[PDB]
């Protein structure tokens, strides 16, 4: 018999993104080639099958630095990290291939699905 | 607020 | 020119609640009288003006235990912690006074607003 | 997915 506040989840994610932009309580650095991205492990896990697996591992859960596969493009990762914290995906003709490949690696099934749909249309 |  | 995934924020919050239920990456214990509640500092901050102030403090940000004011009712806190992680508020005749008082203390303005509305109706 |  609960009541529900429709905007609560969106407001929580907006505040988590504000914490990220201000580098507050970030507990991990994701290294993608020469580029570094600070984030919250919990948000990464909530969005990605890959980060979920990494941070539930009894040894990796304690690492402050995670290095991604050298094939991963920093821009594709940046676009996906922004999506994790906002629900908004900056999908463009020039980045769609790198975004799909990064989403497949990160195990972000809904992003992979829309990339496959957008590629099929063109 | 709504009835879910 | 981004696209948006409507269910993303709700799915993120659902996964954060699953992490909470399994005690994964919880980094704080909230003590309310004899009762203890494990949670994620970032989620508490995203939902509460009080926790936002506590964990942005250069000294308190590093505490693993936070003791609430002894006037705070453990059931009211439990109901509010559940709301933080689900968007669902278990508001009942027998708990509304304790929920409103706890929400005022935690600075959860939308919960305070619905409690004031529900009390006014009766 | 929608146009926000
Ligand atoms: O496409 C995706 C997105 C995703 C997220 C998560 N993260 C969780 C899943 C569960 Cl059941 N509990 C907790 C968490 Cl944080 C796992 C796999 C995938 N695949
Ligand atoms: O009723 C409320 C809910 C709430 C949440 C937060 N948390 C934040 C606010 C901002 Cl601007 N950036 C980041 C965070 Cl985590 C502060 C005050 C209140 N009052
Ligand atoms: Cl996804
Ligand atoms: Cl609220």
């Amino acid at each position: 018999s609960c009541i529900q506040f429709t905007r609560h989840a969106s407001d929580v994610l907006l505040n988590l993104n504000r914490l990220r932009s201000r580098d507050i309580l970030t507990d991990v650095v994701i290294v993608v080639s020469r580029e570094q991205f600070r984030a919250h492990k919990t948000v990464l896990m909530a969005c990605s099958g890959l980060f979920y697996s990494i941070f539930t591992d009894q040894l990796k859960c304690n690492l402050s630095v995670i290095n991604l596969d050298p094939e991963i493009n920093p821009e594709g990762f940046c676009i996906l990290l922004d999506f994790m914290y906002t629900s908004r995906l900056n999908l463009r003709e020039g980045n769609i291939m790198a975004v799909m490949a990064t989403a497949m690696y990160l195990q972000m099934e809904h992003v992979v699905d829309t990339c496959r749909k957008f590629i099929k249309a063109s | 607020w709504v009835i879910p």
